[PDB]
């Protein structure tokens, strides 16, 4: 996620893994999704669980 | 349910002296007493209004007082020609107008015009339809307001007709309830009045008078203090027809 | 000035286009009202709002308003539609411009009567009156549509429903006075210093709509015509 | 204060439905926008796109 000036530019890519103990090593690209075209200064976040 | 009773009752004084009328009530009222003047035969003339400022038309010598629960009127001046009865009105309870039983005073012992039409026999066909035709002020930003005057009982609330502005809506009083239908006709400038279900009791001389300015934008930079607003936003009394019954 | 050709042709079975167009300041922002006026008669309304037509007129006539341009398409044209089209258009400095009039040659009750007329003396003073009864004269507004033998329309004044606001010609400014009678239902006209040039018929137009056309300017139209009266206006 | 608007009035006294488009100009993208126009794509040749 990124605060550009219009747009948001979400990033996503969905990957297999087997280590189950990090981050994996190997290179893998986040193909663009989604760019709101939403002015606004975000200088916050916060997860959401269930 | 406000009752307004006069502590005179027949006030023979001579002209050249002082006058007083009395008026309590009840219930707690704010200055809303509207004192009347009406000569026999002829219709009733306001003389002060809120009990605070007086008509324009009437001599100077009605400078009246009291606020609360007690009213009165100090007359300190001769009666030349003030042989009426002088009667009183709340104007706090704006459906509910109701009058008391006037003073009979002797003295020893404008182009607002309105008509109104019909009368005579009412056992033969119990179903009149009066008229209220004005000429005068431009008819349709005022309320249609009528009261009927019994023989040797005063004045009585009948009912009103609110403008066009602030709703279609209607009041009666409780004795006319379900029997008096009063609808306007504002396109031609004439107040009508039904008068289905007809009785014995029910032989008053009715009047059609205005009501409040629906148009509220001048009475903002004009004081309710000068002629002005009397002219304006006022009740204007008429004629009044008679009706005749028997058996 | 809408700009518009002098005389088209035409034969009896096709379909010709009449071509009227204009500034941005008229056409672009207003609507265009088309008229058909045969020689010896009143003129009519044909298209109104560039997309409605009345009972009066079929449909077969059609018309359209592209950007700052109109037309006038007539599909089959008749022996019967031999006449001069004019096209009409509010600006919105407050006149009523006309075009200059299309000479089709083939190769082939509301009534608004006025009176006022006989000696104009250019220079005194001189009353014109309309009539007006049967269409509910309280809530329709009135015209003035001017037209020189020989020449086109022309536009003199214009008074609102309610007799309120009214707006007068660049050329009659300052020396008309337009004023109608609810109470007794009639128009006047009230004309001063005529000049020599003002030799016409002066119409009473009747209007379909109840403002000025400032203000609704997509139901302003001259429905109803009159007989006006030739003025003799000389030396 | 109502109206009271009746059939019976003449015109002048009518209910007139308005409807007032306003537009603004913020510091946002634009997300509205006019209906752009398409073309017929051509085959191979040069002009321009």
């Amino acid at each position: 996620f990124k605060n550009i000036d219009g747009y948001f530019k979400i990033y996503s890519k969905h990957t297999p893994i087997n280590l189950e103990r990090d981050l994996p090593q190997g290179f893998s690209a986040l193909e663009p999704l989604v760019d709101l075209p939403i002015g606004i200064n975000i200088t916050r976040f916060q997860t959401l669980l269930a | 349910e406000i009752v307004l009773t006069q502590s005179p009752a027949t006030l023979s004084l001579s002209p050249g002296e002082r006058a007083t009328l009395s008026c309590r009530a009840s219930q707690s009222v704010s200055s809303y007493l509207a004192w009347y003047q009406q000569k026999p035969g002829q219709a009733p003339r306001l003389l002060i209004y809120d009990a605070s400022n007086r008509a324009t038309g009437i001599p100077a010598r009605f400078s009246g007082s009291g606020s609360g629960t007690d009213f009165t009127l100090t007359i300190s001046s001769l009666e030349p020609e003030d042989f009426a009865v002088y009667y009183c009105q709340q104007r706090s309870n704006w459906p509910q107008y109701t009058f008391g039983q006037g003073t009979k005073l002797e003295i020893k012992g404008s182009e607002v015009q309105l008509v109104e039409s019909g009368g005579g026999l009412v056992k033969p066909g119990r179903s009149l339809r009066l008229s209220c035709t004005a000429s005068g002020f431009t008819f349709g930003d005022y309320a249609m307001s009528w009261f009927r005057q019994a023989p040797g009982k005063g004045l009585e609330w009948v009912g009103f007709i609110r403008s066009k502005a602030y709703g279609g809506t209607t009041e009666y009083a409780a004795s006319v309830k379900g029997r008096f239908t009063i609808s306007r006709d504002d396109s031609k400038s004439i107040a009508y009045l039904q008068m289905n279900s007809l009785k014995t009791e029910d032989t008053a001389v009715y009047y059609c008078t205005r009501d409040r300015y629906a148009r509220y934008d001048i009475l903002t930079g004009l004081s309710p203090a000068g002629a002005d607003y009397f002219y304006y936003a006022m009740d204007v009394w008429g004629q009044g027809t008679t009706v005749t019954v028997s058996s | 000035v809408l700009t518009q050709p002098p005389s088209a042709s035409g034969t009896p079975g096709q379909r010709v286009t009449i071509s009227c167009s204009g500034s941005s300041s008229n056409i672009g922002s207003n609507t265009v009202n088309w008229y058909q006026q045969l020689p010896g008669t009143a003129p009519k309304l044909l298209i109104y709002s560039n997309n409605q037509r009345p009972s009066g007129v079929p449909d077969r006539f059609s018309g359209s308003k592209s950007g700052t341009s109109a037309s006038l398409a007539i599909s089959g044209l008749q022996s019967e539609d031999e006449a001069d089209y004019y096209c009409a258009a509010w600006d919105d400095s407050l006149n009523w411009v006309f075009g200059g009039g299309t000479k089709l040659t083939v190769l082939g009750e509301v009534q608004l009567v006025e009176s006022g007329g006989g000696v104009v003396q250019p220079g005194g003073s001189l009353r014109l009156s309309c009539a007006a009864s049967g269409f509910r004269f309280d809530d329709h507004a009135m015209h003035w549509v001017r037209q020189a033998p020989g020449k086109g329309l022309e536009w003199v004044s214009v008074i609102s429903g309610d007799g309120g606001s009214t707006y007068y010609a660049d050329s009659v400014k300052g020396r008309f006075s337009i004023s109608r009678d609810d109470s007794k239902n009639s128009l006047y006209l009230q004309m001063n210093s005529l000049r020599t040039e003002d030799t016409a018929l002066y119409y009473c137009a009747k209007d379909r709509s109840y403002g000025p056309p400032d203000v609704f300017n997509y139901e302003y139209g001259m429905d109803v015509w009159g007989q006006g009266t030739t003025v003799t206006v000389s030396s | 204060q109502s109206y009271g608007f009746r059939p019976t009035y003449g015109v002048g006294h009518q209910p007139y439905r308005v409807v007032v488009l306003s537009f603004e100009l913020l510091h946002a993208p634009a997300t509205v926008c006019g209906p752009k126009k398409s073309t017929n794509l051509v085959k191979n040749k040069c002009v321009n796109f």
